């Protein structure tokens, strides 16, 4: 009474993507397939001659949707469902994050701002590390202060894509004002694909 | 045929939410209507269906007892309220219609073909708060809207005059339950002192809009 679906799948454009939905005794059942582009509601997929990119195929044990000639507009999550006549549950799949790796790498530009002067009048401090125009998505961010890493209060965003179709994220480091004026300098050690960019600020 | 759900919902634990699904373009009593629920950044999960003609209810295993699915027929709409919500019920709820007709006589279950917009319901124990906007001095400028709820704050620069380098970021929800976001706009270094930039953070739910200025 369960359906297995792989978590991630990466396919180059124009190639062939093969998503699997593993069940049991699913030969008689016809598994519907869905496509949920991020944000929007999932749209039910519907299948020389008339060329067909999507082909819904089932084979008794594991039914696999095959995407042919992968386009950039196919990058989305794909789900499978079926009616369990035995238990009367419509069982959804885990969803497969189809990632189209056609875009090339791009080093992340990092912008860092110190605590605002008006912040400190409220007896609170908040630094801000801004990583923009990164790619693909790895942005391990580490906070070092006065030549020592600071992990207390560091809060970082989960990466989310942007209008330019490059992924950008942000990281905040709440601090006490007396501590912020004590140290000599701070740094946002952001690591990306093995390469690390670092910006430094100081209490002026 | 298109389905229209209710507006976005933001309620504290203990308050009830009601998501209405309106159906237009077919004989309302024709086919079933299911209610798939999507958690924040997770997979779809079934909640159950309701036949608008007979009015019967078939609930999922973990959604029984606290989820009541009604029907109206007169207004041709379907509901799915959850009395006494909880902090783990924050999710985007979807209604769907079983419009797909079976391709075989062996498995006569109509598949979901028409899907609603998706009413993003947010349930959390935090109280409403207004964003305190601070200026981020410098090339790149910046702004900081700190500790606010509920989403969204709409940030633009110079009352819409500037769109070149603005990159208002995504909010980073803190442990306290209050969101926080920043907006940066790269302006030429020669212009500082010859141009005034103003954050236009506007937060409708807290009725707080402030046009704070970024200055060196």
């Amino acid at each position: 009474s369960a359906l297995t679906q792989p978590p991630s799948v990466s396919v180059a454009p124009g190639q062939t993507a093969t998503i699997t939905c593993g069940g049991n005794n699913i030969g008689r059942k016809r598994v519907d397939w869905f496509q949920q582009k991020p944000g929007q509601a999932p749209v039910l997929v519907v299948y020389s001659g008339i060329p067909e990119r999507f082909s819904d195929s089932n084979s008794g044990t594991t039914a696999t949707l095959t995407i042919s000639r992968v386009e950039a507009g196919d990058e989305a999550d794909y789900y499978c469902q079926v009616w369990d006549s035995d238990s009367d549950h419509v069982v959804f799949g885990g969803g497969t994050k189809l990632t189209v790796l056609g875009q090339p790498k791009a080093a992340p530009s990092v912008t860092l701002f110190p605590p605002s002067s008006e912040e400190l009048q409220a007896n609170k401090a908040t630094l801000v590390c801004l990583i923009s125009d990164f790619y693909p998505g790895a942005v391990t961010v580490a906070w070092k202060a006065d030549s020592s890493p600071v992990k207390a209060g560091v809060e970082t965003t989960t990466p989310s894509k942007q209008s330019n179709n490059k992924y950008a994220a942000s990281s905040y480091l709440s601090l006490t004002p007396e501590q912020w004026k004590s140290h000599r300098s701070y740094s946002c050690q952001v690591t990306h694909e093995g390469s690390t960019v670092e910006k430094t600020v100081a209490p002026t | 045929v298109q389905l229209v759900q209710s507006g976005a919902e933001v309620r504290k634990p203990g308050a009830s939410v009601k998501v209405s699904c309106k159906a237009s373009g077919y004989t309302f009593t024709d086919n079933y209507i299911h209610w798939v629920r999507q958690a924040p950044g997770q997979g779809l999960e079934w909640m159950g269906w309701i036949h608008p003609n007979s009015g019967a209810t078939k609930y999922a295993q973990k959604f029984e007892g606290w989820v009541t699915m009604t029907r109206d027929t007169s207004i041709s709409t379907v509901y799915m309220e959850l009395s006494r919500s909880r902090s783990d019920d924050t999710a985007v709820y979807y209604c769907a219609r079983a419009g797909l007709h079976p391709t075989t006589t062996e498995y006569y279950y109509y598949g979901m073909d028409v899907w609603g917009q998706g009413t993003a319901v947010t349930v959390s124990s935090a109280s409403f708060k207004g964003p305190s906007v601070f200026p981020l001095a410098p090339a790149a400028l910046g702004c900081l809207v700190k500790d606010y709820f509920p989403e969204p704050v709409t940030v633009s620069w110079n009352s819409g005059a500037l769109t070149s380098g603005v990159h208002t970021f995504p909010a980073v929800l803190q442990s306290s339950g209050l969101y926080s976001l920043s907006s940066v706009v790269t302006v030429p270094s020669s212009s500082l002192g010859t141009q005034t930039y103003i954050c236009n953070v506007n937060h409708k739910p807290s009725n707080t809009k402030v046009d704070k200025k970024v200055e060196p």
